[PDB]
């Protein structure tokens, strides 16, 4: 009614002004990044918590304070010899830029002669992939306040020149809270129009990925209706087992819901996920108010959502500092730091 | 049931990214 206008008019004007002064403080960072801010020496190191193709994160002790945190390590010689420079700088000046509080928390990056080294905030929870798997699917309400911090991500990203371009649930960390933080911001960007590197995971590339085009953040929420999807149904709207035949779907123009989907969650998503650039939610002159005020999203509180004042539908459980019951285990591998400088000046920036 | 392909499918560990 009118207080409904009326409170979403004065939170529109506060979202603005926030995200004005959130572009102030992030070019500032942006321009001028912090370096060397540790030492691997500090840090016991006590678990892989996941790999990746040029390294890995662990769970490791600051050894001076005795916290926990994430600490991802990764080879210098790996990435130069995978030409993959670009991508690695992006991530690391992208972290020590950005503050919200669905994002991965940098809280201090250094390199040795062999590696580089960014140290974040433990997310005790684990990867969402890991619970949805288990579980099998989320409920509507789960889905949904998951997509409701991913929505707000993403308009805070998007509002920086951000590409994000890896959207999924083995990206989406779950702290104690419930709540998610983004990680793997490899293959983030800050462009100003269009892009064209072939990056990101098969299921969730957009169309217009696959077919050579050039393009936009518009992926982004692309890539939202697919991970609201697999959450919802416990698959994604496009598998197979060779790449080319989730491309072929995709392309396709055709997508087929659950019969317990609701009608809402069916309707966002064949907005959401629309080969038509310029008939995608996320994409048209309102923006991503198109996707906050859907139907599906009309129990949300967005505001709330920002401030983590919702009660997560599901939270995983902890049994104290350092626990990692939540997560998988990999196979260990001792750091062996080389007596000679690699690759010095393609990660001078670093 | 498209559960049953999906879990019958080589698609339902970690999903690697692409770069090239």
């Amino acid at each position: 009614g009118n207080a409904a206008a009326a409170k979403k008019g004065s939170e529109q004007e506060s979202v603005k002004e926030f995200l004005a002064k959130a572009k102030e403080d992030f070019l500032k960072k942006w321009e001028n990044p912090a370096q060397n801010t540790a030492h691997l020496d500090q840090f016991e190191r006590i678990k892989t918590l996941g790999t990746g193709s040029f390294g890995r994160v662990m769970l490791v002790k600051h050894m001076e304070t005795g916290n926990h945190y994430a600490m991802k390590i990764l080879d210098k010689q790996k990435v130069v010899k995978l030409k993959e420079i670009e991508h690695t700088l992006n991530e690391k000046r992208i972290l020590q830029a950005v503050n919200f509080p669905f994002l991965v928390k940098l809280e201090f990056s250094f390199k040795d002669n062999s590696n580089l080294y960014m140290v974040m905030e433990y997310a005790p929870g684990g990867e969402m992939f890991s619970h949805l798997r288990r579980i099998g699917r989320f409920s509507e309400p789960h889905a949904r306040f998951y997509a409701a911090q991913i929505v707000l991500t993403f308009e805070y990203l998007h509002s920086l020149d951000l590409i994000y371009r890896d959207l999924k649930p083995e990206n989406l960390m779950i702290d104690q809270q419930g709540y998610i933080q983004v990680t793997d911001f490899g293959l983030a960007k800050r462009v100003k129009g269009r892009t064209w590197t072939l990056c990101g995971t098969p299921e969730y590339l957009a169309p217009e990925i696959i077919l050579s085009k050039g393009y936009n953040k518009a992926v982004d929420w692309w890539a939202l209706g697919v991970l609201i999807y697999e959450m919802a149904a416990g698959y994604p709207p496009f598998f197979a087992d060779q790449p080319i035949q989730i491309y072929e779907k995709i392309v396709s123009g055709k997508v087929r819901f659950p019969s317990h989907f609701s009608s809402d969650l069916k309707d966002l998503l064949r907005n959401l996920l629309q080969v038509d650039l310029t008939k995608r939610f996320g994409n048209l002159k309102n923006g991503v108010n198109d996707i906050k005020n859907h139907k599906w999203f009309a129990t949300t509180d967005w505001i709330a959502i920002y401030q983590r004042k919702v009660e997560a539908p599901f939270i995983p459980k902890f049994k104290g500092p350092g626990d990692t019951s939540n997560f998988d285990d990999y196979e260990e591998e001792e750091i062996r730091v080389s007596i000679n400088e690699k690759c010095g000046k393609e990660f001078s920036e670093f | 049931t498209t559960y049953a392909d999906f879990i019958a499918s080589g698609r339902t560990g970690r999903r690697n990214a692409i770069h090239d």
